[PDB]
């Protein structure tokens, strides 16, 4: 019950003369305001504008657009004097059990309009969390309803839906966003805003928003409020994410250092910058691809990170785990250095 | 009716914790402007971290309004996040009326002081932070992590994140002396010393240990013994005697050592911990110490997997058997 | 608001790592530059067949082979033949009590065979006849005492008996306790009224539309009788209160053991409760006759299912019936349904077999029960696809599938069937040369060798479909295994993931299939070789063949490769051991088994040996003697030998 | 429950046979008239393994998008990681080349595929591909222990690394 | 009544080794507020006479009564279970293992009712009750995590003790809240003491020979050493010098079992060796346990270089064991690699 209120309230919500949210300030309205995933969305506009909307999966990585997309799409379809007389909206915010779908879905996808004549349509934001019996009663609805109301499912990890309900829809994946055609919305938000920022600025705020633009204007806010200049080092510093000359330092006194000093070095390193050998495993396996190695090096070492990053995850000494990290580089490598 | 003695002996006041200075400067900043942020703890555990926070709340509530202005709970549990984030909504929309006889009011928001920050997955992360981002303006968090490298970037991006170093063994051998003056107990230096040595600059696991050694003795002068086996800290001796038998050249009396280790009641984990630490300081090859360590990880996770503690400890000295017969 | 949330860390000057510059070594220098060129797939299409077993050629008038099969009506001579057959397969088994019987059951259906066989008489019952005979006792028993009650009405007008009025029926699913129950009541005149838990069953309702039965006459005693009225609230006749699932109880199921309480308290008429859960005995406070129906003998029932069929105008081998009640776990009532459903479809396999010991044979039904005549053709057989060589593309995709099948269950079929499916020899238990012997032998022993470490990383490092030991611990554990199936209406409300279990069973599958595979072809390989050496002069394949126990040969493949009538038995001895009340207060269960146990069997033994040396009888008293009340019968078993 | 069956005659269903599949489908496109290729049929019955309501569904959604059925279509419009990429990875495993294989796996990874689907549909790939069943037999176990990894949770880039790794060195080490 | 139970220790001061720690725990139970407790040692060292013994100690002799309850809760996933429970007046008995994968349930509401049989009874004894959980080491990650929200939500309201053998499993902020008892085997001399005493206490005399004799063949686990003396006992009303201690019966069908390892490597002999372990699984031998004396039986033969081989893999197999769920197939896989490396190794 309610929660929509919270929404509600939120979106004319700002202090607007000193919270600066920029995140909030770039938002698309329709479609054609929508400036990625171009194939999806004139596909749904030919879908809509011929009267053959089909049932919709909407599923990718979260922040890349599915609900501001079906928004649009509702706001299209239907006028604002009879949008919820239409669509109903869900999410699993207001999980009960499975009452939902054979209680609001089941009485709503049985019944005609109120005012106008016309198709209905559902969308059920985070349908991942749905239980397999709500999703297994969910496919019939779908099935006994389908003339008279379409659905769309909006989700996050397509493995997890039942195969039925994947087979009754058609699905879309809202992907990474390219960092070529991300770069010039950042570069207009920059010069929209004043800010100093360098070419590892960009390539930062880029790599570690991993194709998200809403990650991205976080980052740069936080760094831009934090700092007032904004860099790799400013990015990583505030994001607390492994500096890259940290990291090619370990990965140095692995490659050119014994073991004890290696490793009293990269102990202390890791007390003084607050490290967990996880992200470690991530940015050392970034540098094992780029830097030249024999085959049976990469090999090698490659497995060696992977059993490593196994070892990690049931909850063993991390300490240990660090020593057959550098372990893993002193058997071949530092060996053929010696050779 | 008696408190154990980490919360009875933490600071009541920032500015009360010693050795962290920038952290002491912002936090007295925030508590001056009443308006304390969103705060992020890393640091090794133990070094006061729970002990800012709650000095923190005590200073900018009343004592009476301390407790139920904070709710303290933990984020690896094992029902999901779901369960957490209902406690959460739970804790935020109950509002309780409080004020202050002091004559200042309080803030409207309130305090949730959630432990453990680096150890959910990032989907579970985002539910809190979709958490967070529904309660912004009437509670502000605390999240404390042993390392914030963890913490996925939009929490950390709207957190003011404190790194808390690890206290030099002076300060804490201090502390621990004002303990043991506070409460009455008989202890020599050199047990100050060792317990300070064997709690591996973890102040409060140090003060754990010693309010359960002074009720071990009764009053008895603490001494190394007792604070050896109070912390489950392997005799050298035997560590140093596993050495001797992997040198020897016989794999009976290696496994009549392992025997001793394992019907004493000693721990494989603990011996594999200071197996480690000689290794890792010696004289040793490169390639040995590479293929020990190595083979001391993958015990680790053996016996973190169910595994006997006496095959992994055959096997590990096995390991370090053939390495250093190898060179003889 | 939008405060600055700024880094504070430390900074302290010095400790040579604060401020760090990438290293000038020459290789961490030598970036190599990243190059997302990828092969164009627009230019290369998928040709037909590439990722699967789309063949140009497609087989016609293979398939679709309708049945039509018109059953003739078997005569007296090949029928008295089929009789003798079933006689001679089973020794043991009175035939000519049962086969009239069926006959005249027998003598456009519109209902089915559970009802059309089901036993009108406590003898016709297969199975449990000890139970049988208590129960039918106790019910003469009850009647009698009915019947002198009426008798001392008509003429005015219990420490030595001990007639408790209530029996507890427990056993297996299916095994017949209601048939046993319905088949005594029709036989002694008994009118049973039924109380389900399908039926709303709370207490004042039930006290209030029940009571009068126990605590009055009836008032029809004669004419339509021997009907059973389901109660629900949307010669003289006997009342007979029964209960069938007394253990499923629900909320709505309100107070419903204080209610039978009160029943078996108030009480004048025979009441009886039946039950599955073994654990239904412990909880359950009162006085009441216990009655426990084993699970029945393997080859009388599949006697009994083979009459059934022969009544049909079916003949079957005894040995495919096995196979079926082994996989139902020797369930009458599930092997009868789909044994009537296997029949009315028109049976599998039309094979003939000779056999003195003619219609043909048709056996086949253990393959169809686990669906794999859905895969394979009608001609292929199981265990001959199993033994040749597979190389086929569309062979191994129905190799696969069969063992993705079999993995639904957890079950390893080409383990648990290892022995019968090796390309060696396999029989019942009852110099250079040299050198080539044991070479092969080692060749064999290596490829064996490889397939239990790949077997091992099937079980450890791949998942299985079904979570294992979810409820209990492992298997042969005496702690619990008692897990009752849920009693509430609320959904499980779980988090658990459904991709891998599809995906995981494919995984084992495959990883199963190529292992068995390649030890089955390199066990062939090192076999082609042992020509020359049987020119030689030796023959070392009484060190090739396997000796498999005579209870797993009788069967045509094995579930499982362990003796689950021996697991019961240990179980059920070291449960009543421990069960007694000096070592009733054992914490450590492991240390208990392992330490007591053998000590214990020791002592047993040494008692037993001092009693053959025609000693004095106080040797006797040594258990007595420390007050363990440890009864004969585990203690005779303690005392035979370890296995 | 076990009582529900011990009360019944319980039949079982399998995956259906690619030929029937097959059939079906060209029956279809028959009865509809559905331009179409050979490589758009591959396509849409390796997007319906066995189940052909999903054949149904994409043939319906590859006919209402593109109304041309080829391979290209329906993997725009099912959107998978293509057959042919993950052939080629298997197939550099068999040459044991573990610079290409890496590329293209990051390419697929920024791509945005999950981790399960790109580790289930390595699975279906080097299922029926044309190689030696011993090494068949070892990269069916290698990839059942790195799709365990992800079951357990961790699922990253280092560990398709060292999957890949793992793969790669099984063809060079004996 | 054998004796171990009846001539079990019932106070602090009637143990006759390890004195030093007992009176350690009678100044803790002086003390009057002492946390949980976490008690480990190998079995037969005396862990849980330790245990009663500070029970004893601490409340009245209404420790000393004990009864059986049986406790049927539903799961999470609906599905309930009934276990059996020992239950006193003043303390719990759990062992949670039973329940398996469910072990994290069997934490919380059974120590949750001890929490309203906290708030329900009132005797003014102490302001807890206590519950002894066995065999903490096989409980699961989840479950221990259970086991930690129950603890720091209940700290005023219960206590425990923590019987195992071995911490490993425990995971360390377990280890971190409760205070660790190591309770070492004893030397050979004091079971000698004790079984002198439990000898003359049963009215029993017998020569120091036969008792240092049955220490070295129990192996510091005193339990076995009275058990076995008991078994002594039985065998000859008199005990003489030489008398023949007896064996333990599937330990010498392991032995057995052992000597058709060594004797041929022959896949039937393969076949008759897993029906063999089948016979001891059916017998609900640990798995553990039966390879611990599996290989101590064939490392007696084995060569120097042939020691330390069968001991890496004797222990990355039975990781896979722990890791796997049904032992057969890992134990058989040892046996297999075994006859390989044997057959490799005679014949050269
Ligand atoms: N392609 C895009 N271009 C511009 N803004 C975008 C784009 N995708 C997402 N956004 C921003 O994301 C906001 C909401 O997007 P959402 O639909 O919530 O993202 P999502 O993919 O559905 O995943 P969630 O909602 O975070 S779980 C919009 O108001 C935009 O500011
Ligand atoms: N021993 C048997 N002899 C003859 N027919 C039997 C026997 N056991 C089962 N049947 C048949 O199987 C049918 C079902 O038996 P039931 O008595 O209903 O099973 P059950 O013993 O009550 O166990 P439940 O109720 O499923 S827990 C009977 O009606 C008979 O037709
Ligand atoms: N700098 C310090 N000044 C004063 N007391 C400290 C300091 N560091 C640690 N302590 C003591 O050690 C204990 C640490 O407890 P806690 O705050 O939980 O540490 P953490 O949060 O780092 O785990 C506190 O109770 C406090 O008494
Ligand atoms: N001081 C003692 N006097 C007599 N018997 C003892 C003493 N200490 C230990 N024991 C015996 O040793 C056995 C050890 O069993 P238990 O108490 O369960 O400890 P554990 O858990 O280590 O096996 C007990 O049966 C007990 O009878
Ligand atoms: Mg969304
Ligand atoms: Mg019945």
């Amino acid at each position: 019950m309610e929660t929509s209120a919270l929404k509600q309230q939120e979106q004319p919500a700002a202090t607007k003369i000193r919270n600066l949210p920029w995140v909030e300030k770039y938002r698309p309205q329709t479609l054609n305001d929508l400036i990625s995933h171009q194939d999806i969305l004139s596909t749904i506009q030919k879908f809509i504008n011929e009267d053959r909307l089909p049932h919709l999966l909407l599923y990718g990585p979260p922040g890349t657009g599915k609900t501001s997309t079906i928004l649009a799409c509702a706001k299209q379809l239907y006028k604002d004097k009879e949008f919820g007389s239409m669509v109903l909206e869900l999410n699993a915010s207001d999980d009960r059990g499975i009452d939902i779908i054979r209680g609001p879905i089941l009485s709503f996808a049985s019944t005609r309009t109120i005012f106008k004549k016309g198709f209905k349509l559902v969308i059920l934001d985070e349908a991942d969390a749905m239980t397999q019996d709500a999703q297994n009663a969910l496919r019939r609805v779908i099935e006994k309803f389908t003339e008279n109301t379409r659905f769309c499912l909006i989700c996050n990890y397509l493995s997890k839906i039942i195969p039925a309900l994947q087979s009754r829809c058609t699905r879309f994946r809202f992907g990474p966003l390219t960092p070529e055609l991300m770069v010039p919305r950042l570069e207009h938000v920059v010069e929209e805003e004043k800010v100093d920022i360098s070419e590892d600025g960009m390539k930062a705020l880029v790599t570690l928003s991993s194709g998200d633009m809403r990650r991205a204007l976080n980052i740069l806010q936080s760094t831009n409020m934090a700092f007032g200049k904004v860099t790799e080092e400013t990015v990583y510093t505030c994001t607390g994410h492994p500096l890259k000359s940290d990291i090619a330092n370990i990965l140095d006194w692995m490659l050119n250092q014994d073991f004890t000093t290696a490793y009293r070095n990269i102990t202390e390193l890791k007390t003084l910058k607050g490290l967990a050998l996880h992200d470690i495993l991530t940015e050392i396996h970034l540098f094992v691809h780029r830097v030249d190695f024999p085959s049976s090096v990469r090999i090698h070492l490659l497995t060696k990170m992977a059993d490593i990053e196994y070892r990690l995850s049931v909850g063993t000494n991390e300490k240990i785990q660090l020593s057959s990290l550098i372990a893993a580089f002193q058997v071949t490598r530092d060996l053929i250095v010696a050779e | 009716k008696p408190v154990p003695w980490v919360e009875k002996y933490r600071p009541k006041c920032v500015d009360e914790v010693a050795f962290q200075e920038e952290v002491v400067a912002v936090l007295k900043k925030s508590l001056e402007g009443a308006d304390l942020p969103n705060l992020l703890f890393y640091g090794p555990p133990g070094t006061g971290k729970t002990s800012t926070i709650l000095a923190a709340a005590r200073e900018l509530f009343g004592p009476e309004l301390f407790r139920l202005r904070v709710l303290e709970l933990n984020a690896s549990d094992e029902r999901g996040i779901q369960v957490v984030r209902e406690k959460v909504k739970n804790f935020a929309q109950l509002t309780v009326s409080g004020s202050r006889s002091d004559g200042k009011p309080c803030p409207p928001f309130k305090i949730v002081i959630l432990d453990e920050a680096d150890s959910m997955t990032s989907a579970a992360q985002a539910a809190l932070r979709r958490t967070m981002e529904k309660e912004s303006k009437t509670t502000r968090f605390c999240l404390i992590c042993n390392y914030v490298s963890r913490i996925i970037e939009p929490l950390t991006s709207r957190c003011s994140k404190f790194r808390f170093k690890p206290l030099s063994d002076k300060i804490q051998q201090q502390r621990l002396l004002d303990i043991a003056k506070k409460e009455n107990v008989k202890i020599s230096d050199e047990g100050i010393a060792y317990l300070v040595k064997v709690s591996e600059g973890d102040l409060r696991k140090a003060i754990t240990f010693l309010q359960s050694a002074t009720r071990l003795t009764g009053g008895k002068e603490i001494t190394e013994k007792v604070i050896t086996d109070i912390a489950g800290v392997i005799p050298a001796e035997k560590i140093d005697g596993v050495f001797a038998a992997c040198q020897s050249g016989s794999f009976d009396k290696l496994e009549a050592v392992v025997k001793d280790l394992i019907d004493e009641g000693h721990a494989a984990t603990q011996l594999v911990n200071q197996l480690h630490d000689v290794v890792v300081e010696n004289n040793l090859s490169d390639k040995q110490k590479s293929i020990i360590t190595e083979k001391l990880a993958e015990v680790d996770k053996c016996l973190a997997d169910g595994a006997d503690e006496h095959l992994q400890l055959i096997s590990l000295c096995a390991t370090v058997m053939q390495q250093l017969s190898q060179n003889c | 608001s939008f405060q600055r949330v700024v880094h504070v860390q430390q900074k302290d000057d010095g400790c040579c790592l604060w401020h760090l510059k990438p290293p000038s070594c020459p290789l961490l220098t030598k970036f190599k530059e990243l190059n997302t060129k990828v092969i164009d797939l627009s230019k290369c299409g998928i040709a037909l067949g590439e990722f699967s077993t789309l063949n140009s050629k497609l087989k016609s008038g293979n398939s679709a082979a309708v049945f039509m099969r018109t059953r003739k009506e078997f005569t007296e001579e090949v029928r008295n033949l089929l009789l003798e057959e079933i006689r001679w397969s089973n020794p043991e088994f009175s035939l000519k009590k049962y086969f009239p019987l069926l006959l005249k059951k027998q003598i456009t259906e519109d209902m089915l065979w559970t009802e059309k066989y089901q036993p009108q008489t406590a003898s016709e019952l297969i199975g449990n006849e000890l139970a049988i005979k208590k129960l039918h006792s106790w019910l003469k028993d009850w009647k009698r005492r009915a019947e002198l009650e009426e008798r001392q009405n008509l003429k005015g007008k219990e420490e030595e008996s001990r007639l408790c009025n209530t029996v507890l029926i427990t056993g297996p699913t299916g095994v017949g306790k209601t048939a046993a129950v319905y088949a005594c009541a029709q036989e002694l005149g008994f009118k049973i009224f039924e109380v389900n838990a399908s039926s709303q069953r709370s207490g004042r309702q039930i006290l209030s539309q029940l009571k009068e039965a126990t605590q009055s006459h009836q008032v029809d005693k004669q004419g339509v009788n021997s009907q059973k009225p389901c109660f629900f609230n949307s010669k003289n006749a006997t009342s007979l209160i029964l209960f069938e699932e007394v253990d499923v109880i629900f909320d709505e199921d309100a107070g419903f053991l204080n209610a039978i309480k009160t029943f078996m308290a108030t009480t004048k008429r025979p009441v009886i409760l039946t039950t599955s859960d073994p654990t239904f005995s412990l909880m359950f406070d009162g006085c009441f006759e216990e009655i426990k129906f084993s699970t029945p003998s393997l080859l009388n029932v599949a006697s009994y299912l083979q009459m059934i069929c022969l009544t049909e105008n079916f003949r079957t081998d005894v040995k495919d019936f096995v196979t079926l009640l082994t996989a139902n776990t020797c369930d009458i009532r599930k092997s009868i349904l789909y044994l009537q459903f296997w029949i009315r479809s028109g049976g599998g396999v039309l094979e003939e077999r000779p056999l003195t010991l003619l219609p043909k044979c048709d056996s086949g039904c253990a393959e169809t029960l686990f669906g794999l005549k859905n895969i394979f053709s009608p001609s292929e057989d199981l265990f001959s696809f199993l033994k040749h060589k597979i190389t086929m593309k569309e062979e191994w995709h129905k190799f696969i599938q069969l063992l993705t099948e079999f993995q639904m269950r957890n079950v390893d079929f080409l383990y648990s069937n290892l022995e019968f499916i090796l390309p060696l020899p396999v029989d019942t238990i009852p110099t250079t040369a040299g050198k080539k012997c044991s070479a092969l032998v080692s060749h064999c022993l290596n490829s064996l060798s490889e397939f239990m470490d790949n077997m091992s990383f099937l079980d450890a490092l791949l998942t299985d479909v079904r979570e294992q030991n979810k409820y209990g611990r492992n298997d042969f554990s005496w702690t619990n295994g008692k897990v009752t199936s849920g009693l509430c209406d609320e959904f499980s409300l779980e988090s658990n993931d459904g991709w891998t279990s599809q995906s995981s069973g494919e995984l084992k599958a495959a990883a199963e299939a190529l292992s068995f595979t390649k030890c089955s072809s390199a066990i062939s390989k090192a076999l082609e070789t042992l020509n020359s050496c049987k020119k030689l002069g030796r023959d070392p394949t009484n060190d090739l063949t396997f000796y498999v126990s005579q209870k797993r040969n009788n069967v045509y493949f094995s579930q499982s490769a362990a003796n689950l009538d021996n697991a019961w038995k240990r179980i059920s001895v070291i449960k009543s051991v421990f069960s007694s009340r000096s070592l009733l207060y054992v914490g450590n269960r492991q240390a208990s088994i392992i330490e007591y146990l053998p000590t214990l069997r020791n002592i047993c033994k040494t008692e037993k040996l001092k009693e053959q040396g025609k000693s004095k009888r106080r040797f006797l008293h040594y258990f007595e003697g420390i007050h363990l009340d440890i009864p004969k019968e585990t203690v005779n078993t303690l005392a035979a030998d370890f296995p | 429950i076990e009582p529900i069956q011990s009360r019944c005659a319980v039949l079982r269903y399998t995956k259906l046979t690619d030929a029937q599949i097959l059939t079906r489908l060209m029956n279809v496109i028959e009865k509809e008239r559905v331009p179409y290729t050979d490589d758009g049929l591959e396509a849409i019955i390796f997007t319906a393994q066995g189940d052909m309501r999903q054949a149904l569904n994409n043939l319906q959604s590859t006919f209402s998008g593109f109304g041309f059925i080829n391979s290209e279509n329906v993997f725009k419009v099912c959107d998978e990681p293509h057959p042919l990429l993950v052939k080629e990875m298997i197939q550099h495993c068999v040459n044991a080349n573990i610079d290409e294989a890496y590329k293209i796996l990051a390419h697929l990874w920024h791509l945005g595929y999950s981790p399960e689907d790109i580790i289930g549909n390595i699975f279906r790939v080097c299922k029926t591909f044309q190689m030696a069943e011993y090494l068949k037999l070892e990269f069916i176990k290698e990839i059942g222990y790195t799709h365990m990894k992800i079951a357990e949770g961790v699922n990253s880039l280092l560990q398709m690394a060292g999957l890949l790794a793992r793969l790669c060195q099984k063809t060079m080490a004996p | 009544s054998l004796w171990v139970d009846k001539y079990r220790p019932c106070s602090l001061g009637r143990l006759d080794y390890h004195k030093e720690q007992a009176a350690q725990l009678r100044n803790l139970v002086q003390c009057g507020d002492f946390p949980h407790l976490l008690v480990y040692g190998p079995s037969g060292a005396g862990k849980k006479t330790r245990i009663m013994c500070i029970l004893r100690e601490l409340y009245g002799v209404g420790v000393e009564k004990l009864r059986i309850e049986h406790q049927t809760i539903t799961t999470p996933s609906k599905k309930k279970i009934e276990i059996s429970t020992i239950a006193s007046n003043y303390h719990l008995e759990v062992n949670p293992s039973d329940a398996g994968n469910s072990d994290r349930v069997v934490i919380q509401e059974m120590l949750k009712t001890v929490a309203q049989s906290q708030q329900l009874e009132t005797n003014s004894q102490r302001d807890f009750k206590v519950v002894l959980l066995t065999e903490v080491d096989k409980l699961t990650k989840d479950a221990q995590h259970a086991l930690r929200r129950t603890m720091e939500k209940y700290m005023s309201t219960c206590r425990l003790i923590l019987c195992c053998n071995s911490t490993s499993k425990v995971i360390p902020p377990i280890r971190s809240r409760c205070l660790a008892v190591r309770v070492p085997a004893p030397s050979i001399e004091d079971i000698c003491h004790v079984l002198s005493t439990v000898c003359k206490k049963e009215g029993l005399n017998l020569p120091s020979q036969l008792a240092h004799r049955l220490a070295e063949k129990s192996c510091r686990n005193l339990r076995k050493a009275l058990l076995m003396c008991e078994a002594c006992r039985v065998q000859q009303y008199p005990f003489t010098a030489d008398q023949e201690i007896p064996e333990t019966d599937w330990e010498v069908y392991l032995r057995e079992t052992a000597n058709a390892i060594v004797s041929q490597q022959t896949p039937q002999r393969l076949l008759e060796v897993r029906g063999r372990l089948y016979e001891l699984l059916t017998h609900c031998i640990p798995p553990e346990i039966i390879m611990k004396g599996l290989l101590s039986e064939l490392l007696h033969n084995c060569d120097g270089q042939l020691k330390g081989e069968v001991a890496q893999m004797a222990a990355y197999y039975e990781h896979r064991l722990q890791l796997g769920s049904k032992a057969i197939y890992h134990l058989e896989a040892f046996v297999a690699k075994f006859m390989a490396l044997y057959k490799k190794f005679m014949e050269d």
